[PDB]
Order: structure tokens, then sequence, then C-alpha cells
């Protein structure tokens, strides 16, 4: 029947594969496929993603080598992944997530292939500093889709794909990440602090330099804090400078000194 | 060198050659010897004392304390052999020689000539013992169109940057020395 | 030898996916796959890995499938997509090695002269470092003990390329604890450090129990390195060290004095202004 | 013999252990440092020596049991401190 | 959650950043800035930046994509600097003192000679044989 | 197969540009007709001996 | 939409994409082209002229 607000769950492995391949491809656009299950009409699951060789034709249907795709699928079936392929992702470095004119036609072919295949656009150079610019698109054939729920407008579109047709020729589908408790705190081991890192005593000369600088900054802040309190007269009732800056300085200084003293003490008494 | 994704620094390269400067160094000056040039024994002796001896034999200069002359300019009637003399000096000294017609250094791009001459002197400092030769210097050394004066200022500044240790020397050749700005003529 | 191996998020997520994939239907003590990486200096950086058809007998510990042609052409295609990554090492998920594993490593040595094996215990979600790394060694042991085809530990750690770093951070965001964590996270980190130190010391206890009781062979090595560790303890309460410790602690105390006093002053300044403002409102209301 | 708890060697005990006069203990310790097998330091005005070790050596099973005991005392102290800090800082720790 | 938010605020201003030149502000949370790419932009200022640092010719680091101004950096024409000292001088001590009072004190302490109110020195004359 | 894979990957345009000095750690520097400098970790499909500044 | 406020040369900001004129901003004076020779409103006052 006619589709709806829908959803697309992509796995952690899939997302990292996509981001890594995109950051490998920049500045040349690169593309590949995701494996997944059409679990139902209201959401599509993709798990695992495999990139495919970058031909000189650029991101297009011709860039999809049938031999490479077929034998990759066969070997993944042997290795334990019988997941049948819906979805193709491509990279748009330097510009937002939207389907270009080429992308419209590639997704038209992909839709003709299965029916509900989903396009994915990743910008590997804008997806940085903790923000990931990922988005997923489907083409329309009056009424664009059925809005039978409120989980279609929990997100907001963007002007870039708006002119490029985020509702005009294609529509964006809300993206969700199906992480589980096992992948959780498996990834976390990457920033996980080690016990020796916990008992590490920093550096005493560097700590003294830090206290030296921060107390001097405290003095220079208090100098104008005095002026601020001496202009308490309430001419033209007006968060810059003295008060909250002094607050953050005292907070960081006090916590650093307390933690250094505590680590030093614990090391003194426990280590012999 | 910078990545084109996060712009971080990797593989910091030594320095650029500015391939023009590559051409003005690895250009054949001929097999001319001091024998092939005749009639200028006084001038040949002076030039070899000013440009060859400070280069090949510096210890005399540093111990004695003499600041070696930075460069010497050649003037005279056309066809007297100034360019030939420079060619002989280039050919006989086993060194790194730089020769470029002044007219060619001027470029139609904004401030390209100043960067050109800056990179030439940087290459000369990089590739000591280096020798740079100027022919028809009056193309840019003339009396005070705008870019000519702007690049002449860069010439004065850069060759004022010659530190005493450097084994680099200057030869300018011209046919009308009067047109030269007195700025260079100063000690 | 090889001094360090750094392991990226992508390989560990891939092996977790492989373990869930196989254990979903064909639950088995381990799964075996191949890593891809590059060499800097004498450190190794591993970011790629694929599952290979593998099978182990239950107890014969000599019977095993690892697919030659599958490994070869899968590597060829992974080179086609990205040619930098060449075959280094092989991974498995079994929390324990097997007598059968050294044959696996010898086969892998056909594709890499110094192939390194990595145990990734996916099921454990514990104190730390879910990756263990091992190289193959064959040497006379220099002490009269019989030589043997042996696995040797090489230190390992997790490091991420920037794209994998943003990818992992975005998924961790909801459960992510803040990096700064002024007091709470630091005190919890110190307590966790004491926990880890106690756990490691108890492991060393159990090893010494097994060695003294004889059920475990004396390595001679490490145990004398452990004796060096035991002689390395600093022995605090030596007098000049006590003087220096008191001096530095007093410096920390005067600094924290200044911070606390300023905090009290600013607290009073907020209090007085709040009283003035509410009293002004009350006086205006009448 | 000791886990540094008495590692400030007095001259007399090293002399009688080496059955040599007090005047040769300096040469003994200097030879030991020069070979690179001890990194102690010598005092002569008190005749005591500041001893630090860097060279490990063989262990007998007797030494194994002794080590297990002296390490047991240490890990007992670590566990003591762990539960002490966990108790006193419960509200902040959580 | 506030720790998370300020961590993200610190993150948005991290490398890489494109330098540009600060133009005069419009409002407390925005200003005009001309990127070193040449183009100018109307750009929100990060609220964490101390406004007093925004002198109308300051160099400010901006977000590479959004051009958002996120940082303020902390700030001769030729061989004019001659690299010669009074030690190199051939002992013109009287001339040394004369010029030193004539110019060196004015170039060093002209504000005192301003509190005198005299329009501190403007011209001195050098005269003698050519070299 | 390798040659055809290279052939599909040598399609116009080629963005003509000038060469600059080479480095060893054999590798090239390019000044674009768009007036920008790039460094290549590898020179490419042509050999280092033929090319020159 | 208050176009009648839009006099020529008001230094008015656009949007980064689709332009879609955004808002007026303050004007552009900084008359350094004239200030190279213009003296603006000068300082001299009849009081320090004597005689
Ligand atoms: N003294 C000389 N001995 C031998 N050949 C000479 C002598 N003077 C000039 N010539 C010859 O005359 C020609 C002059 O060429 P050259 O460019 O060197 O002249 P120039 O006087 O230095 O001119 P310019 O400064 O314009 O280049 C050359 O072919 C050179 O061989
Ligand atoms: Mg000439
Ligand atoms: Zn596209």
């Amino acid at each position: 029947a006619v589709d709806t607000a829908e959803q697309v769950y992509i796995s952690s492995l899939a997302l990292l594969k996509m981001l890594k391949h995109g950051r490998a491809g920049v500045p040349m656009e690169v593309m590949g496929l995701m494996l997944g299950e059409f679990v139902d009409d209201y959401t599509v699951r993709v798990i695992d993603v495999f990139a495919m060789p970058q031909s000189g034709t650029g991101v297009s249907v011709e860039a999809v080598d049938p031999v490479f795709q077929a034998k990759m699928l066969d070997m993944l079936k042997q290795t334990g992944r019988p997941e049948m392929v819906v979805g193709w992702y491509h990279s748009h470095p330097g510009f937002g997530c939207w389907l270009s004119g080429v992308d419209i036609n590639t997704q038209q072919s992909f839709e003709a292939l299965s029916e509900r295949a989903v396009a994915v656009v990743v910008d590997p150079i804008q997806s940085v500093k903790g923000k990931v610019v990922i988005d997923a698109f489907r083409l329309i054939n009056h009424e664009p889709r059925q809005t039978t729920s409120n989980l279609g407008h929990l997100n907001k579109p963007s002007i870039q794909a708006l002119i490029h047709g985020l509702n005009r020729h294609y529509y964006s589908i809300t993206i969700n990440y199906r992480k589980n408790e096992l992948e959780q705190k498996m990834l976390l081991n990457l920033h996980k602090k080690s016990w020796m890192e916990g008992l590490t005593l920093q550096d005493y000369s560097e700590h003294c330099k830090h206290n030296e600088s921060v107390v001097k900054e405290m003095l220079e802040l208090a100098k104008n804090y005095n002026k601020a309190v001496e202009e308490e007269d309430k001419m033209t009732p007006e968060k810059q400078d003295p008060k909250r800056h002094l607050e953050e300085h005292v907070d960081v200084l006090m916590t650093s000194n307390i933690v250094q003293c505590l680590a030093a003490m614990l090391d003194t008494v426990v280590f012999k | 060198a910078l990545d084109m994704t996060t712009l971080t620094i990797m593989r910091y390269l030594p320095r650029e050659v500015d391939p023009l400067v590559y051409n003005m160094s690895h250009e054949d000056p001929g097999n001319v010897s001091y024998s092939e040039i005749g009639g200028l024994s006084e001038q040949i002796r002076e030039l070899r004392e000013v440009i060859e001896l400070p280069l090949t034999n510096p210890e005399l200069f540093q111990r004695v304390g003499i600041i070696p002359p930075k460069g010497c300019l050649l003037y005279g009637p056309p066809g007297t052999g100034k360019t030939l003399l420079a060619r002989a000096v280039a050919s006989q000294l086993d060194c790194n020689f730089l020769k470029v017609v002044s007219s060619s250094i001027v470029d139609k791009y904004i401030g390209e000539s100043a960067r050109l001459i800056r990179e030439m002197f940087n290459y000369a400092r990089d590739h000591q013992p280096c020798i740079i030769f100027m022919d028809e210097i009056d193309a840019i050394g003339g009396r005070r169109d705008r870019e000519i004066q702007r690049t002449l200022m860069e010439l004065l500044n850069q060759m004022d940057g010659f530190d005493t240790l450097h084994r680099v020397k200057m030869i300018m050749a011209t046919n009308r020395p009067d047109t030269l700005d007195p700025a260079l003529l100063r000690p | 030898a090889v001094q360090k191996v750094v392991v990226h998020p992508l390989v560990l997520l891939s092996v977790v996916d492989h373990f869930n994939r196989i254990g979903k239907v064909g639950n088995q003590k381990r799964v075996v796959g191949v890593l891809l990486g590059s060499w800097q200096k004498k450190v190794l950086d591993v970011s790629n890995s694929f599952a290979v058809p593998f099978d182990e007998d239950d107890k014969d510990d000599s019977v095993w499938f690892l697919d030659h042609d599958y490994l070869e052409n899968m590597y060829g295609m992974f080179k086609k997509v990205n040619a930098r990554e060449r075959i280094v090492g092989w991974y498995h998920t079994g929390p324990k090695l097997h007598k059968n594993d050294i044959a696996i490593n010898e086969l892998m040595k056909r594709y890499c002269p110094n192939s390194v094996l990595v145990i990734i215990d996916v099921k454990p979600k514990d104190l730390g470092l879910p990756t263990e790394a091992y190289i193959s060694v064959e040497e006379v042991h220099d002490d009269g003990t019989p030589t043997s085809k042996t696995f040797e530990h090489v230190t390992s750690e997790i490091g991420a390329e920037e794209a994998e770093e943003v990818g992992v951070e975005h998924l961790l965001r909801d459960i992510k604890d803040t990096t700064v964590g002024t007091l709470s996270q630091r005190i919890t980190n110190q307590v966790h450090g004491l926990k880890g130190l106690n756990s490691k010391l108890l492991d060393i206890r159990s090893y010494l129990e097994k060695v003294a009781t004889g059920k475990l062979p004396i390595n001679h090595q490490i145990i004398y390195q452990l004796q060096d560790v035991f002689n390395l303890l600093p022995d605090v309460s030596l007098q000049e060290f006590v003087k220096a410790f008191y001096l530095k602690t007093n410096d920390q105390m005067v600094v924290v004095y200044l911070a606390s006093l300023i905090r009290s002053v600013v607290a009073l300044h907020n209090l007085i202004n709040n009283k003035i403002a509410n009293r002004d409102a009350e006086k205006k209301e009448g | 013999t000791r886990p540094a708890n008495h590692r400030q060697l007095t001259f007399e005990e090293i002399a009688k252990s080496a059955k040599i006069t007090v005047n040769e203990v300096e040469l003994l310790v200097m030879k030991a440092l020069s070979v690179g097998l001890v990194k102690g330091s010598i005092d002569e005005v008190d005749k005591r020596v500041h001893m630090t070790w860097v060279q490990p050596r063989v262990l007998d099973l007797q030494q194994i049991k002794g080590m297990k005991d002296r390490l047991e005392f240490w890990c007992t102290d670590v566990k003591s401190m762990e539960m002490l800090v966990e108790h006193q800082a419960h509200d902040i720790l959580t | 959650e506030f720790l998370h938010a300020q961590e993200e605020v610190k993150r948005i201003q991290s490398i890489p950043l494109v330098i540009g030149q600060f133009l005069e502000a419009v409002d407390q949370n925005t200003a005009i800035v001309g990127s070193t790419t040449g183009s100018n932009y109307y750009v929100r200022i990060l609220s964490t930046i101390d406004r007093e640092l925004l002198k109308p010719n300051a160099s400010v680091a901006l977000h590479k994509h959004s051009n958002a101004l996120v940082d303020v950096l902390p700030p001769l024409t030729s061989d004019q600097k001659p690299d010669v000292m009074y030690a190199d001088i051939g002992g013109m001590d009287i001339q040394k003192q004369e010029v030193r009072e004539a110019v060196e004190l004015p170039l060093t302490h002209f504000e005192l000679y301003k509190q005198i109110g005299i329009d501190p020195p403007r011209g001195v004359l050098m005269y003698g044989p050519p070299g | 197969e390798n040659s055809e894979k290279i052939k599909v990957n040598k399609t116009l345009p080629y963005l003509v540009s000038n060469v600059i000095e080479l480095l060893d750690v054999k590798c090239a520097v390019i000044k674009t007709s768009t007036r920008q400098t790039y460094f290549l970790p590898v020179i490419g499909l042509v050999d280092a001996e033929k090319l020159k500044p | 939409i208050d176009i009648n406020d839009v006099t020529p040369n008001c230094r008015v900001a656009l949007r980064n994409d689709s332009y879609t004129l955004h808002k007026i901003l303050p004007n552009k004076v900084d008359p350094l082209v004239s200030l190279m020779m213009v003296e603006k409103v000068p300082d001299s006052t009849y009081e320090m002229i004597g005689g």
C-alpha cells in the first residue's frame, strides 16, 4: 500500500562503515550498498554495509559492478550474512545531504529493482566534531505519503535539500540507530579510562604552573569584580566578565587541586 | 602539506623551487673560460676578487673580518662582453649559478614578481654556494610601471637580507647605467 | 619484533557483528576472521576485518577449516575498494587459546610474515581492554628450557581515526559521560583505579598460588620482573620525602582555601542581592 | 631479603655478610654499580648506603611463598583503602 | 546535561577553523566578518567569546562550513631595522648625547613631555661633512 | 583486467597543470591552472624520469 | 517585507543559500576615502584664537 512516516534503522557497524568509506573517498564521491531486511511497511532495517570499487564514472548506476556485487553477496552468504540488499549510500563532501539529478535516477533504478530501496547521503567532511550529517531519501511516483502518525514531524528538514528537492522529487525518511547493549560499552572501551590513568598523579611541576596561572587570572578577574561591585548604583539597569568567569575559575582550580591532593594521598598510603 | 578533509598538517615539505628558478639555475652558460675572454684583465681580476675569492676562499674574509661585497654591477657599451664575462664566471666555477633576464621576472599577476625574486633569493640561500646573475637590470632597477617599483622595493629589501655568512653573490649587467635608480648605487 | 598494535572501532564492531551472526544460528565457542592494517615504524594500525568460513573440532584440536580461496579473493576485493589495507593478523573471539590455534597462525603466516593474532572477547564487558594481541615466537629461550612454537604477548590499545571517532561518539552520546566531570567522574575514576589495582594484585596472587603449589610451570621470567616490581615500591615515610609531601599538600591547601573563600564571598553577594530584590518587590507591592 | 622496608643498608651487616673489613665495602658497592647491576648510592659520613635495585634474579619456590605473603599484605591494604574510600565518599561517588 | 552542552560548545570552536577579519558588530549574538577567502558574511558570534576582545580589526577564527565566528586570536616593512648599535659607533660621544636627548627620550617617554604640554619634539637637524 | 580498470579511470577532463620540484620521502608537486598548490604522495600513472619542473 | 526601509546602500544581509534577503544591518560609513583629506567636524574653537 501507500507508504507512511516510516523509519530506517541502521546499525553501528553500518554507520561506521559508511563514515569510514566516505572519509576515505573525499574529495571524490564514493558509493556502496547496505544489506538489510524489509521487516515491514513502517520501517526498513539495514545491517552491515559494503563499499564497492570507485570507477571513473563517478556515483552512477554504471559505477555498480554487477560481478563485484554478485560475488560479494555470494561470499557474504557463505560467511554467514544472507542479508538481501536494499539501500545504497553515497558521499557528498563539501555540500549537504540531498539527491542530485544523477542520484534521482540511480535511486529510480534501485527502486525499480526491489520497490522500497532507500537512498542514503553522507557528507564525510561535514560529519565531524560529533555531528553526523546523514540522511535517507526515497522517490515519489497529490499525496506524497500517508501521515498516520506524529513520528514524521519530530524532525525538521533543511533548506539545502529543500531547494534540491527534499520534498519536491524525493522525500527524506527519519533515520534511527539500532545500537544494542553489547555494542554499547564495547565501543566505550575506546575512551574508557584505564585504572593506571585513574591513579596517575599528573605532573607536579605542571600542576604548580597551572595553579600559578589560574590564581593570577583569579587576581585579574577580582580586580574588575571590585569595580563591578563598586558600580552597584543601578544606572540604566542592564553576563560578561567578572562573576561567572570567577565562578568557572574557582570551580576548575578547586577540583584540580582536590583531585591532585586525593590522588597523591591515595598513592602515598596504598602503594606502600 | 595539508589534508583536504580536516586540513591537518602532514608531510611538511622542505621548500619550493619555483620551477622558473629551476630553469634559471640549470641553464647552460657555455664552456667559456678566462682565456676565451680577452682585453679585460683588470675587470676579470676585480670580478674574481669580488665574487670568486669570497666564495671559494671565505676563511680569509671571516678571520680578517672583511665583509665580502654583496654584489657587483657591470656597465658599458653594448658588445663589450659583460654577459660573456658572467658566462665565463658561471662556466669555470663549480657552483650553483642563477641567471635570468630581468624582463622575464616581471609578471602580469598581482605581486607575482616580488614573490618570484623572494623565492629566487630563498633558493640561492638554500643552495649555497649560489650565484645569481642579473642581465639588463635597468628593466626593473630604473629610476622611479607600478609593479616595477613595488618589485624593486622587494629587490632592495631581499638583497639587504644577505647575512654575512651566506655564500651567495650578485652580478647585474646593463647597457644604460644612468637609468638605474641611485637606490641600488648606494653603498 | 612488533612493539604495539592499535585497534580501531571498525574491526571490533565487525567481530561483534560476526559473533552475533554466527551464534544466532551456529552457536560455537569462537569465530575466526582476518584483520587488515598498515605499518608505521614498528607499530601496527589495524582498521579492517572480515569474517572467513572457519570450523574447529570439539576436542581433536588438530582438525580445522580456514578457507584459503575465500580469504584470498575477499582480500583481493577489499584491496580493490581500499588498497592501503594489507593482511596483518587474524582475530578470534574465544576467551581462551587452543592447541589448534598455532596452526591457524602458521597458515596466516603464509599471507603475512609476522601475522599477529587478536583475541576479542565480545561476551566480557568488564574492567578493561577487550583485545589481546599475540605474535608467534620460536627461540632457544637462552636458559636451557626446551624451545617451543609459542605465542608471545604484545601490548594492544584502542585508537580511532577521526571518522570512526565521530561515528562512535554519536552512538555513545546518550550513555556518554562527560570528559571533564569535575569531581564526580574523577573520584569514581580513582575508586575504579583502586578496584583495578586490587583485581590485578589478586590475579598475581592466584598465579603465585599456582606456581608455589606447582600446578603451573615456573616461567622464571616475569616472576623475576615481578620481583623487580616488588623492589620498585617507593617506601614513603622517608623523612625528606615527608617534608616535600607536606609542602606540596600545604600549597594545594592554601590554593583550595583561596578558591573556597572566594566561593563564600560570591555566595554572600548573590544572597544579599536576592534579599534586596525580593524586599524591593515586597515594598513596591504595598 | 627485604621489600625495601629496611633497604638502607648499614655498613656492618654488608661487611659481615661479605666477611671483609669496613674499608672494602665501598669498593664492593662501587664495583656493583659500575657493572650496572645495582643503582644504589653510598654515604660515608654515616657509613650507611642508599640502596636501589634494578636487576632482577632467580626465585625459588621458597621465595615464591615469601612473595605471595608479602604481596598478600599489600593487596589486603589495597582492598582496605578501596572499601574505605567507597564508604566515605558514597554520596559523591554514587 | 549542562556539562554535555558546554562540551559541545567547546567542540564547535575546535580545529579546523578558517581565519577572517572582524568587522563591527550588529547585535550581542551576531556581527559582520570578512573571511580571509575574501568574502564577507553576517555571522552569529559564539556567546562564550569575551566581547572586549572584538576590536574592529581583530583576527577571528570561524567555523569552516557555517562561517560561525568561534574564536579570537591574540595578535618591519623593510631593512628599515638597521641592526646597528652605539657600540658600532666610532665614539661620537657628544653627538651620541645630543641626539639621545634630542630623539631617544622623545621616542621613549613622549607622554611626560606631553604632560609638560609642549607638543613633544618633531624635528632635529643633522649637519656636517658628507660621510 | 587491471589495465581496463585503469582505462575506465582515465576519463577527461584532466585539468592541465604545471609541475614543481620532486621529493623522495619520486613524489611530485603540482600548481594548478586554477592557481592552487597540491602535493602528491605518488606521482601517478606517468614516470618520474620523463617529467620535469 | 518592509522594502520602503531598504534605501540604496544600507549594507543589508542575505541568506547563505537562496539569498532571500534577510535583514537591514547597520550602515557602512567609515568614510576613509574622504577622511584622507576631510577634517570632519574640527576641534578649533574661537576661544584659543586671540587678537
Ligand atoms: N673582450 C672580448 N673578448 C672576446 N669576445 C668578446 C669580448 N667582448 C665581447 N666579445 C664577444 O662579443 C659578444 C658580446 O656579447 P655579450 O652579450 O657578452 O655583450 P655585452 O657587452 O656584455 O652586452 P649586454 O650587457 O647587452 O649583454 C659575444 O659574442 C662575445 O663573445
Ligand atoms: Mg648583458
Ligand atoms: Zn550523489
